[PDB]
């Protein structure tokens, strides 16, 4: 065992609790200024600056992981009881095409009441856009009680994290020793946790999920359908929907996997009666992707001495151009948890837009597709949230270049060599950046002129000079002939966004082909100068933070500094810190019209109603191909048509809607105090204010003082990001939920 | 004149205490030209941005205060 | 615990329960009487 | 006039540019106890030889960044670097240390520079020096 | 009624007299 | 770009003085002028 | 004869058109009717909305100086609550740390004694503690 | 001339157009106000004050602008 | 370049000429102070104007300041 643990480190009392600031020793002092509330919210939670040992920094980042989870479990509790109690998900359940998913209930106190809309079936609601009500019903949720069980043991589990978080700190804390072994942590996570996890949820898929989804599709009622337990207690009911479970389990071990293939298909596409992807195919997909992280588990080693070694395999890619190669990474990844932050963070922020990217086309939950509204604020929430993750690791990874970087141990290796050849990257990045935002937006700007002058002829369109997407069409003729040719024993395409025939449900496109023309040639390539101009930003952060030739001891001043003064002809915004801050904007920028490309093109060429003849009608008609390439075109039929559905929402249930757009618009605008201005003049208008107060013998003993630089730059990003997020959530909650 | 504990008005006219009082906590007798030393209950803006606390003692010329106490 | 009463006594926690107590005053009165425009 | 061993180094684009050879450029001298890895202001670590080094940068700023580094970072203190400037025609001015006692610590001989015989607050009013070219710090 | 080339031309040559003015007092105010 | 006014042939050459000739010489007189070293 | 153009809610065509319709704020099923009927004394506009006049009339006292009154009371209430805390805990070890850590001991013996915060406020004034001289204020340079 | 004989029912003409970028779309939505060339729409209100200051002929326009011409000179 | 003037309330606590990055200051003996020691700034042409010394000076207003005047390209602090 490997095992190392110390017993009672830190006792547990509450005096500690009545002395805020303790963990800061400039702070624990006392406050003489109300610069101290500010430091004390903001120096809580930096674990690494308080304390030089880093097992203690382990120790703490260990429990308050604990406590995150703990939050999140909290947070899934009361959703699902949430919508035990006050949804109308049994009633939603019978009749899923004809009544709106809800699960929040308003008080009548004020006038509010008149948001509990009619969201059909008699119930009165508040209309939820998230998608659980489609995830509970392909996890097999039938009954309210189940749901509350969920719940209470959500809450359970809350408790129990709660409590794992105080053993594993105030009794009983690892070791640095503990915390340190990679490759067990990395065994352990890949085949305990993704693996097990995943063959987990196949097994309760296959006893569980596809029973329940096939009687419920068939046109059995929730009621009638046997609870899901009683499938595993008498096999005769599962053996009759699926007949290869008559063969019990012998096949599997003797390789005849082939028997299995009825409940365990290669179909591919979508689901006809639910719009969803069919579960078999997630079957084989999640116990066939179980067996791939057991497998990649066993792979370092750990105690018996049959195992990789991460460090040989680092030091062993070395090449001509690379000096030392992969050296020393090892060590930079075992000793900085900043490090490991930045790469986490960079990975899983791309991680939750591939999510985003790929649920859309091949939606996997039953009535998902068919539910727009759910469909775009899926999409939306998911990208924001990589946005932000990736610009996380842009800052975090400049920390640990200021802090924990250390040239004794990076001579010649990748880090060092990147850090000689810095000016030849962050100048053809520059270059590429500007050659991108020049030729594209000059497309836009040049395509507005001409159809201004009334020369559509010279305009850059389908009609017009035509700037084809060539590969992107060759690459979806390739996908849409995969099945059968590349792909034999698949049935279908992988999604119908390719290519394919149009599946709609109740009347309503759920997936049909997404054609690619002039406009998207110009969104896709507007996209990729938007990225790799954030990327110069974060790049230009994380590289320059030691040092540059305007400031070249910029580690000494710290990450977090506002300026190096007025000299040189003036160095604000030189810390990492304001690197992010300066690529924040800019991935909001990037992200609000990558939203607003789906968005458009989803209603545009996609959504819309079938009629019985076949006849697809799309919810903006066919206007996306004429109009988004000119910048009016987006003024106007995008954001001045489509926001009439959220301008017109006074009087109605969407009420609330139309005020927050409103909230938005202001805190936007508010946000423009803190970025525009500067603290003399709020410290000289609070020096005479003090004055006043002093005047009526009521000054405060806590000194009053205007933020500090780097205070006043993240209270106006914070409040801009906020409005800005804002009011794109209200107006597109209000046009998808206003448009069937 | 102005001993230990003698609350006195600052009346340097640039200083962040003008006006406002504070106490003498030591008087240096030499050849200085700023030898008396007095301490404030307030603090200063001296700092770097950011920082939680300022100055709260400083030195001046007899002339430029006021005994109160 | 003496700690538990001086955490309990910080800013914070002050200000929220006294904006809770004023904000179920006013919710419990609007319930109770609503739509007062004036003095009548 | 300039003598020791370059730092062992794989060169970086962030070094000297055409100002080196147009304007002026400066060196910094300093013995080393041992050969030992440091790093340049411009990027990069670079290792140090036992003796003599020599390093050329473009401004004085730089030269005494790498002083303190010298100076801090290092538990065999190094107190005996110099830093020169070295213009193109050839000629060579010593700029740090002055008299070769470090600033921080006064010593006999020096003059005073820049030193007023009053406080801040006791400055001309700008309106009685106007229209004449000086500043209220200027008199 | 609507003027006459002549018209133009003739303003276009008196205007050229407080060019010349003003190229004059232009060189006055530099020096 | 075709006008019924009188003299309608004048826009034709000094539109183009003003938007190439003009601009060109005021450039080129002042960059050579906030260039030109020495002499003040 | 004042105010020709705003006529009398109980009569107004448009008002008595749209009270019939009144929304329910609250969970009783006739808030909107007792609205109709509080609001028919008032005097509304051409599109039937009630107007509050302002000029001191008492016969619109209702409007404004009803709750004008009631909102100085609460006012003065806070703020002279507010300050003899701040000048109590003034003398004490360790000022600043009394102002985040609230002395709800001594918090509320100074809140239950607000409600004759105007009768403090008048001796405070006359006996010439309540405001300070000028030249016992710290101010800045001119 | 054309202004004054009508003044509630015609644009006035603030001046004529000449851009070689335009295209012919724009020189017909530009060609308003009763002229024969892409013309914009005087929005000064200097029509109005000719007219009651007692402006009513072009020659006396053209006087007036060479007047301003030597005053400025 | 720009201007550094020290006035006669320094103390003598050395800590400007510590803060500064370009070396422009220097401690030369005094008799005002009871370190008898007054900052001075001999090497002004060097100066970029950063403030540090400002930043570090402790007196109830800064005994020495700091008056940006004519840039050069060392008081730009270029290095092309
Ligand atoms: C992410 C978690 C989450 C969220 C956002 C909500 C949100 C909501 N819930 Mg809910 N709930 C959750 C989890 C959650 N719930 C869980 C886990 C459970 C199971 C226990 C419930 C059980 C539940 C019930 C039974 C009800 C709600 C209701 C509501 C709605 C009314 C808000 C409310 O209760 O405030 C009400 C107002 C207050 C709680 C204010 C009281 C004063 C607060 C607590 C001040 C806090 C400080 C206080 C002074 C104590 C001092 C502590 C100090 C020592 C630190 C609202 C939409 C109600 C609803 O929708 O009815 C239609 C309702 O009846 N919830
Ligand atoms: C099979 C073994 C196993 C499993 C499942 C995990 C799982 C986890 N580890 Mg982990 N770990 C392991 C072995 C394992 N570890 C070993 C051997 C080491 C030492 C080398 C570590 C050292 C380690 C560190 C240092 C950290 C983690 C953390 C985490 C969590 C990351 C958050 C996450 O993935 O969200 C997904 C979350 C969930 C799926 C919820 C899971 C809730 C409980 C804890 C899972 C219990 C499952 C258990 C097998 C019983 C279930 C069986 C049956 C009842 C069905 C995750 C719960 C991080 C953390 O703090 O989290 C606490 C962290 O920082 N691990
Ligand atoms: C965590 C994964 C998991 C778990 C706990 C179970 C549990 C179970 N399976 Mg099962 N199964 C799973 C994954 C899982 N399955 C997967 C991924 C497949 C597809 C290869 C199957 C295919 C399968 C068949 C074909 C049969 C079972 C059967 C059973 C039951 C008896 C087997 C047993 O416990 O003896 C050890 C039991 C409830 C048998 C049964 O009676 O259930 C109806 C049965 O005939 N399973
Ligand atoms: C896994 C996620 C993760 C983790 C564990 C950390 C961990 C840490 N970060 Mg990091 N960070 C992350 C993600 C993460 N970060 C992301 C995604 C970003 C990009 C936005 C950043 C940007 C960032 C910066 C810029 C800095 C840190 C810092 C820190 C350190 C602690 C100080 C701190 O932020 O606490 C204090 C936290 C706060 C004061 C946050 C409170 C204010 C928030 C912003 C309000 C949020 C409002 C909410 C969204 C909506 C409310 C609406 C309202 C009406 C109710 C610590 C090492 C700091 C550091 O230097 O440490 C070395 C630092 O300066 N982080
Ligand atoms: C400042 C007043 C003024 C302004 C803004 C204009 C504007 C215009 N005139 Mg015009 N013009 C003016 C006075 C003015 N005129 C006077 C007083 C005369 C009588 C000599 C003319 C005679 C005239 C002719 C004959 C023609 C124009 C034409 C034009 C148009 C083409 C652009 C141009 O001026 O270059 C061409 C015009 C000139 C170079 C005329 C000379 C400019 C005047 C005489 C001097 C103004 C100097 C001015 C005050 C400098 C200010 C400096 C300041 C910017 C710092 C444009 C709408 C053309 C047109 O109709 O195109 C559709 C055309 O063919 N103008
Ligand atoms: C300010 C006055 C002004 C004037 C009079 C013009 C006039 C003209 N521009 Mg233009 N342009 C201007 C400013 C101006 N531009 C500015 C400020 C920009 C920057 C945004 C441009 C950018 C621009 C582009 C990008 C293009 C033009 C083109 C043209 C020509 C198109 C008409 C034609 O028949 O083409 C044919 C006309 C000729 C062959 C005659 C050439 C003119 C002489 C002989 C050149 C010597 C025309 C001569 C087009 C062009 O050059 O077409 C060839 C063209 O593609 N312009
Ligand atoms: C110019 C601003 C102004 C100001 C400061 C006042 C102030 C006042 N008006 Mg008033 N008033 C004004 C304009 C103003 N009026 C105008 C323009 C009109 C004509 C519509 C009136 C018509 C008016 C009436 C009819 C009455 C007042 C009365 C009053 C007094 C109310 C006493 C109280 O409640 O305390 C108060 C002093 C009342 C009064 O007589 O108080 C003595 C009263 O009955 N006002
Ligand atoms: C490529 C785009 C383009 C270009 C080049 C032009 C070019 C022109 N248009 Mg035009 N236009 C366009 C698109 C374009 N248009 C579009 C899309 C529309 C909408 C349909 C219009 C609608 C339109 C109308 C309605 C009118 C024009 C007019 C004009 C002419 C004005 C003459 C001029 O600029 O001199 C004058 C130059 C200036 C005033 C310079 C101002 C710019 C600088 C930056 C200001 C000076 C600052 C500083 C002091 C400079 C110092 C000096 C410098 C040398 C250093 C010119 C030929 C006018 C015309 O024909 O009358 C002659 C006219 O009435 N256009
Ligand atoms: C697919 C079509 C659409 C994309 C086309 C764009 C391609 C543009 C450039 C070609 C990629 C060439 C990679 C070869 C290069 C390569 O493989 O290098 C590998 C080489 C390392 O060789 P060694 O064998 O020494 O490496 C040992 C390593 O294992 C390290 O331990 O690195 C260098 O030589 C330095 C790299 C210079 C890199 C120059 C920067 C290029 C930046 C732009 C790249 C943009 C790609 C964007 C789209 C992905
Ligand atoms: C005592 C006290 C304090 C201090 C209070 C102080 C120091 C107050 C000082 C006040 C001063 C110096 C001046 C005040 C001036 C007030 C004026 C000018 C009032 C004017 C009123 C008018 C014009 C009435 C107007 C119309 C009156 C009428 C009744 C209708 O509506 C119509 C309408 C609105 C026209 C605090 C703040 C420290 C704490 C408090 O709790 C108590
Ligand atoms: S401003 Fe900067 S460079 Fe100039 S003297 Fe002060 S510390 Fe030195
Ligand atoms: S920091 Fe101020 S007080 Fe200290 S030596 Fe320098 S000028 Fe004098």
């Amino acid at each position: 065992a490997k095992v190392s643990v110390d017993n009672n480190p830190v006792p547990t009392s509450f005096e500690k609790w009545g002395k805020p600031g303790h963990f800061d020793r400039t702070l624990a002092r006392g406050p003489k200024t109300t610069t101290w509330i500010w430091n004390l919210h903001a120096n809580a939670h930096d674990f690494d600056s308080q304390t030089s040992d880093l097992e203690d920094v382990s120790r703490k980042i260990f429990s308050a992981h604990f406590g995150h989870l703990a939050v999140v479990f909290v947070w899934l509790s009361g959703m699902y009881f949430h919508g035990a109690k006050f949804s109308n998900y049994e009633g939603w359940l019978a009749d899923p095409t004809h009544i709106k998913p809800s699960a929040q209930v308003v008080w009548p106190i004020v006038g509010q009441g008149i948001l509990n809309g009619d969201v059909g079936g008699g119930f009165h609601g508040i209309q939820i856009t998230s998608g659980l009500f489609y995830l509970w019903r392909a996890s097999g949720f039938t009954d309210s009680y189940q749901l509350y069980c969920t719940a209470i043991g959500g809450l359970v589990m809350a408790a129990l994290m709660l409590f794992a978080g105080w053993f594993h700190y105030h009794v009983k804390a690892p070791k640095l020793e503990w915390f340190q072994n990679v490759e067990s942590m990395m065994n352990h996570h890949l085949a305990g946790l993704l693996g097990l996890g995943s063959l987990g949820w196949a097994g309760h898929q296959i006893h569980v999920s596809m029973p329940i989804n096939k009687l419920l599709d068939a046109g059995v009622a929730p009621k009638d359908i046997p609870l899901p337990h009683e499938f595993i207690l008498e096999p005769s009911k599962m053996a009759e929907l699926y007949p290869s479970f008559a063969q019990g389990l012998t096949p599997f071990f003797t390789l005849n996997w082939g028997v299995y293939s009825d409940f365990l298909t290669f179909k591919g596409g979508l689901n006809p009666v639910t719009g969803g992807l069919w579960l078999s195919d997630t079957a084989h997909h999640h116990l066939a992707i179980a067996v791939l992280f057991i497998i990649a588990g066993h792979m370092y080693r750990t105690n018996w001495g049959i195992g990789h070694s991460m460090k040989e395999i680092l030091e062993a890619h070395k090449g001509p151009f690379t000096g030392e190669g992969h050296k020393g990474l090892y060590e930079i990844l075992t000793t900085s948890w900043h490090a490991q932050l930045a790469i986490n963070l960079a990975l899983l922020g791309s991680l939750t837009i591939i999510v985003a990217q790929h649920m859309y086309a091949m939606p996997p939950y039953p009535y998902q597709a068919i539910d727009y509204a759910t469909q775009l604020s899926l999409f939306t929430h998911h990208m924001w949230i990589g946005g932000f993750l990736i610009v996380g690791a842009g800052a975090h990874g400049a920390i640990f270049m200021v802090r924990d970087y250390d040239p004794a141990k990076n001579v010649n290796n990748l880090l060092d060599r990147m850090l000689r050849h810095r000016d030849a990257i962050i100048s053809h990045l520059n270059w590429v950046c500007i050659f991108l935002g020049f030729h594209s937006f000059g497309l836009y700007i040049h395509n507005d002129t001409m159809r201004a002058l009334g020369r559509p002829q010279d305009m850059f369109s389908d009609t017009a000079i035509q700037l084809q997407p060539i590969f992107a069409q060759w690459v979806q003729h390739l996908h849409t002939l995969a099945p059968g040719a590349t792909a034999p024993n698949a049935l279908a395409t992988a999604s119908y966004a390719f290519g394919g025939e149009t599946i709609a449900v109740a009347g309503k496109v759920a997936m049909m082909p997404i054609t690619l023309g002039t406009a998207d040639f110009m969104v896709h390539h507007i996209h990729a100068f938007t990225i790799h101009v954030t990327a110069l930003i974060l790049l230009k952060g994380v590289l320059y933070a030691r040092s540059s030739r305007l400031v070249p001891d910029k580690a000494n001043l710290g990450f977090r500094f506002p300026c190096d003064g007025p000299g040189r002809g003036g160095t604000c915004q030189v810390s990492g810190w304001d690197h992010v801050f300066l690529g924040l904007f800019w991935m909001y920028n990037s992200l609000s019209i990558v939203i607003f490309h789906f968005s458009w093109k989803m209603q545009s060429d996609v959504w819309g109603t079938v009629s019985p003849d076949g006849s697809v009608t799309h919810v903006t008609l066919g206007n996306f191909a004429q109009s988004a390439i000119t910048i009016n075109g987006w003024l106007r039929d995008f954001l001045w048509a489509q926001a009439a559905n959220v301008i017109n929402s006074y009087g109605s249930a969407l009420s609330a809607y139309g005020i927050m757009f409103l909230a938005g618009h202001f805190v936007f605008a508010f946000s423009l105090m803190f970025l525009f201005s500067g603290r003399g003049y709020w410290q000289e208008l609070i020096e005479s204010i003090v004055w006043a107060h002093n005047k009526l013998n009521v000054a405060p003993a806590i000194q009053p003082r205007a933020l500090s630089i780097i205070q006043g730059r993240a209270v106006g990003v914070a409040h801009y990001l906020l409005g800005g997020i804002v009011t794109t959530w209200a107006f597109f909650l209000a046009r998808s939920l206003s448009i069937g | 004149a102005l001993n230990r504990g003698d609350k006195v008005r600052i009346k340097r006219t640039e200083s962040y205490w003008y006006g406002d009082v504070g106490t003498v906590a030591s008087v240096e007798k030499s050849g200085i030209l700023y030898p008396v030393i007095v301490r404030f209950d307030r603090v200063n803006y001296n700092g770097f941005s950011g920082s939680a606390s300022g100055v709260n003692t400083n030195n001046f010329a007899e002339n430029e205060l006021e005994l109160v106490q | 615990m003496d700690g538990l009463k001086s955490f309990l006594s910080t800013a914070p926690v002050m200000i929220m329960a006294l904006l809770t107590f004023t904000a179920g005053i006013l919710i419990e009165f609007n319930r109770f009487y609503p739509d007062l425009l004036f003095h009548p | 006039e300039l003598s020791g061993q370059p730092p062992k180094f794989g060169g970086s684009t962030g070094g000297l540019l055409s100002k080196a050879n147009r304007e002026e450029k400066y060196a910094i001298t300093w013995t080393s106890a041992s050969e030992q890895v440091f790093e340049m202001p411009t990027g990069g670590a670079a290792i140090m030889n036992e003796g003599e080094n020599l390093l050329y940068l473009a401004r004085k700023e730089q030269c005494l960044a790498l002083g303190t580094q010298l100076r801090t970072k290092f538990k065999p203190k190094i107190q005996d670097y110099k830093i020169y400037r070295v213009y193109p025609s050839g000629e060579v001015q010593y700029l740090h240390p002055a008299d070769g006692v470090f600033p921080e610590k006064v010593n006999e001989g020096r003059e005073a520079q820049g030193t007023k015989t009053r406080r801040i607050g006791q400055n001309p009013e700008p309106v009685t020096i106007k229209f004449s070219g000086k500043a209220p710090y200027e008199v | 009624m609507a003027l006459s080339d002549t018209q133009i031309l003739a303003a276009l040559v008196v205007a050229l007299l407080p060019a010349f003015l003003a190229f004059r007092l232009s060189t006055e105010l530099y020096k | 770009m075709d006008g019924s006014y009188a003299a309608s042939y004048l826009p034709w050459i000094l539109i183009p003085m003003v938007g190439w000739l003009f601009p060109a010489v005021t450039m080129g007189l002042l960059f050579i002028h906030i260039e030109s070293e020495g002499e003040g | 004869d004042d105010f020709a153009n705003l006529t009398p809610c109980s009569e107004n065509p448009a008002y008595l058109a749209k009270s019939k319709n009144f929304l329910n704020t609250t969970n009783d099923p006739n808030s909107g009717k007792i609205r109709a009927e509080r609001y028919a004394s008032a005097l509304c506009g051409p599109e039937g909305y009630p107007h509050l006049i302002v000029d001191g009339r008492f016969t619109h006292a209702g409007d404004f100086l009803i709750p004008s009154i009631l909102f100085l009371y609460i006012a003065g209430w806070i703020g002279w609550v507010g300050r003899s805390y701040l000048i109590e805990i003034r003398e004490s070890k360790n000022p600043e740390m009394q102002e985040v850590v609230i002395n709800v001991p001594l918090a509320i013996k100074k809140m239950l004694g607000g409600f004759l915060w105007p009768l403090a406020a008048v001796g405070e004034y006359t006996s010439g503690k309540l405001v300070m001289k000028d030249s016992e204020i710290p101010t800045s340079p001119r | 001339e054309q202004w004054i004989k009508d003044p509630l029912n015609i644009r006035p003409i603030a001046h004529a157009i000449w851009d070689p970028h335009f295209g012919e779309g724009a020189v017909n939505a530009f060609t308003q106000a009763g002229a024969s060339n892409p013309v914009n729409i005087a929005y000064s209100g200097v029509y109005h004050w000719f007219y009651t200051i007692g402006m009513t002929t072009n020659q006396e326009l053209y006087s007036g602008a060479v007047f301003l011409l030597v005053l400025a000179s | 370049s720009h201007s550094v003037k020290i006035y006669d309330t320094c103390i003598g606590c050395t800590q400007c000429v510590r803060a500064c990055p370009l070396d422009v200051l220097e401690m030369v003996p005094w008799d005002g102070c009871k370190a008898a020691q007054i900052a001075s700034s001999p090497r002004t042409e060097d100066c970029v104007g950063c403030k540090r010394c400002e930043t570090a000076c402790p007196t109830d207003f800064l005994s020495i300041r700091v008056y940006l005047g004519a840039e050069t390209t060392r008081s730009m602090g270029l290095a092309y």
